[PDB]
DNA sequence: ACTTCTCCCTTTCAGTTTTCCTATGTCATTT
DNA sequence: TAAATGACATAGGAAAACTGAAAGGGAGAAG
């Protein structure tokens, strides 16, 4: 059980495309999109934190049963990891958009 | 016993922050009031000295 | 109708906050300019005060 | 010359010539180190003295144009201690408002 | 005197986690 | 009744520290 590096892991989640709202938006796999609803809307289901949560359980930070959910932290760490990943970058911040908030990241190299 | 106290630290700070932000505005409102008032007084003095430049020129030229 | 009432209040709080912010920015810009305007007058008074004394002491009296 | 970390750290402790750095246990078995986070504006090298001492001691931080490096002095000190099997943390008060510190204990 | 280990701490890998701040969602009140 | 807004408590962020695990020095020790 080696620790998954975040970019490859994030990429496979994309390809398998099982988690909703998480998927390429450019069929040429170069730009993808992550649900990013604010953790204060009462109408919030994990669906809005599936990636933040999955990566958390994936590294062993969140072991269901032992731990207490923590949506803000799961989201904070996920965003921070991607942030210093030079080779990836935001490209759009639809984060506060009323009907389907999200951020769209994009790959690069130079 | 760890997280519950920690939120408190956050709200107190938040309260300090919301309150502090208002005070900066009050300090800010007072300044615009002082500036318009000080400034008008100066424009008149600028004119009073300015009236003389026309006045001295007639007196000196002679 | 619980969800729409919340969605509406929230859009409004945003509509309100954006308005409060513009006024604050509007207040500060006004603030920079008066201090900046205040600045010209202190100097102009100085150029004039010397202009009146230099023109008056040397040229007439 | 060229010091070894455990004996050197111990002497600093006996001499106790650096605040916050001392034994916390009669039988000199558990000691404590100031560990304030280098981002609190209320932090300038006094809460980073031992990390600093070790840097000069190994001849790393030569006060002369060796532009200080709080982060590094702290990182290297922690790392050296970390792989010193026979010593271990026992408490991480690191984020404690009023006395940031970590307490290390010798595995008697 | 010349090469290979080693012993012992330094670096860096690849993400986390703090600090200090700001921005929102949700009430409770106004307007 | 429906927008605005004042108050709160939480959530979200940019920068830069901080970290355990894991590969790097380097100056003596061995051969």
């Amino acid at each position: 059980t080696p620790k998954p590096r975040i970019l490859p892991w994030l990429v496979s989640q994309l390809d398998l495309g099982q988690l909703e709202g998480v998927a390429w938006v450019n069929k040429s796999r170069t730009r993808f999109r992550i649900p990013w609803k604010h953790g204060l809307r009462q109408d919030a289901q994990q669906e809005d934190f599936g990636i933040f949560q999955a990566w958390a359980e994936a590294t062993g930070a969140y072991v269901p049963g032992r731990d207490k959910p923590d949506l803000p932290t799961w989201k904070r760490n996920f965003r921070s990891a991607l942030n210093r990943k030079e080779g990836l970058r935001l490209a759009e911040d639809r984060s506060k958009d009323p009907h389907d908030p999200h951020k769209i990241y994009e790959f690069v190299n130079s | 016993m760890k997280a519950e106290r920690k939120r408190m630290r956050n709200r107190i700070a938040a309260s300090k922050s919301r309150k502090r932000k208002l005070e900066r505005i009050a300090r800010l409102e007072e300044k615009v009031k002082t500036l318009k008032a000080q400034n008008s007084e100066l424009a008149s003095t600028a004119n009073m000295l300015r009236e003389q430049v026309a006045q001295l020129k007639q007196k000196v030229m002679n | 109708k619980r969800r729409k009432f919340l969605e509406r209040n929230r859009a409004a709080a945003s509509r309100s906050r954006q308005k409060r912010k513009v006024w604050v920015q509007s207040l500060e810009k006004k603030a920079e300019d008066l201090s900046s305007l205040n600045g010209q007058l202190q100097s102009e008074v100085t150029l004039l005060r010397n202009e009146v004394a230099q023109l008056k002491q040397l040229l007439l009296a």
